[PDB]
């Protein structure tokens, strides 16, 4: 996978993943990759929105090579700053977001793993994943840049988990 | 690093 002849390449190529699982539990797949801008849009534009999944689901978008588990060379010593939304929310958001790691906004070097938009029962979850968790100066340009792109409401917790660390949770 | 802005990349969805 390459860009085609006049079409504006990436700095990497990306993989779209989807995965639908059961909370408290291979099921989780390659839609497509693309290597230029035209090619995104051409995956990204014909996809479902994330504020119109079913189930408990997620969407995964990754640097070409690297899977979305932390067990994952790229990922198991690193973490993700996480985003907790309302409904309504997460669609806008996942947009936002991986257009600024496509487009390089994050400036942090090969610290990019991947973005995951998590659907919920009343909260969608957005994350990106990077390489090294204890970077403290790469965590923190990732979280500013995450504050610069996207809109979200006042009083917004962000909170960042390193990958290795009454009643049961029922709905989620 | 090959930087792309938002608008940039707005712009080229309506590119075949």
């Amino acid at each position: 996978v390459v860009p085609g002849p006049a079409e504006h390449p990436l700095q990497y190529n990306y993989t779209f993943w989807y995965s639908r699982r059961t909370p408290g539990r291979q099921n989780i797949k390659q839609i497509g990759t693309f290597a230029s801008v035209e090619q995104f849009w051409r995956f990204y534009s014909h996809m479902v929105r994330p504020g119109d999944l079913t189930g408990h689901s997620d969407f995964h978008l990754f640097k070409e090579g690297i899977k979305p588990m932390w067990e994952d060379d790229a990922n198991k010593n690193g973490g993700k700053w996480i985003i907790r939304l309302r409904k309504g929310l997460a669609s806008r958001c996942w947009e936002n977001l991986i257009l600024a790691m496509l487009g390089e906004q994050f400036m942090v070097g090969e610290e990019i793993c991947g973005a995951v938009v998590s659907v919920r029962f009343q909260e969608d979850i957005i994350s990106i994943w990077n390489k090294t968790a204890s970077d403290q100066a790469t965590t923190a340009r990732i979280r500013d840049t995450l504050r610069r792109v996207l809109n979200l409401p006042p009083n917004t917790i962000m909170e960042y988990k390193t990958h290795t660390d009454g009643p049961q949770r029922l709905l989620f | 690093r090959i930087i792309y802005d938002r608008k940039f990349l707005m712009e080229c969805r309506n590119s075949p």
